[PDB]
């Protein structure tokens, strides 16, 4: 039972870490799009 | 500069299993107290020896 | 022909504004994702 | 009209600088990811 519960808590930690890496990917994507907005605004200024 | 409050040499099995159970991301007061009650049960047992 | 050459710029601005709106929608989506870090139920899974 | 044709270049530079800043943010993010190879907790999962 200790071995089973140890694997269960390992899976719990692995799950939370997968979600943290997911949020890091999301932060990278949000920065991509957030900088693309600035680039498109500078592009609109060049067009003006 | 090098002391890590989580990983320590000679860390007891009790502290190991508590760090195990605090190693998730959602540390609300409920899990944070359940972990401590369980640590305290193990501590009580090793202190009664 | 100069007036045509100048409405072509009002068309380029529309192209760039659709780009801007697409990127702003992406920022809005990824900000919501990154802000709601783990759902109310992903925390329920960890407690479970 | 030459001065306008020459401030348009100061606008193109702003476009390219936003591109540069976006790419530099991406490098900063992925370097951190690739450097922190496995988290302190992903190692905890393997020990578990």
């Amino acid at each position: 039972l200790a071995a089973s519960a140890t694997k269960i808590t390992a899976d719990n930690i692995s799950q939370s870490e997968a979600w943290r890496r997911r949020r890091q990917e999301w932060e990278i994507q949000k920065n991509n799009a957030e900088s693309e907005i600035r680039q498109i605004d500078a592009q609109l200024e060049a067009l003006a | 500069n090098f002391v890590d409050p989580t990983l320590r040499t000679g860390q007891t099995g009790m502290m190991n299993t508590m760090l195990e159970q605090l190693s998730q991301s959602e540390l609300n007061k409920d899990t944070l107290e359940n972990g401590f009650r369980q640590y305290l049960t193990a501590f009580e047992q090793v202190a009664d020896l | 022909m100069q007036e045509q050459a100048l409405t072509e710029l009002d068309a380029e601005k529309k192209i760039l504004e659709q780009s801007r709106a697409g990127a702003q929608s992406r920022v809005d989506s990824y900000r919501a994702l990154y802000d709601e870090n783990v759902s109310a139920e992903e925390k329920r899974t960890m407690d479970l």
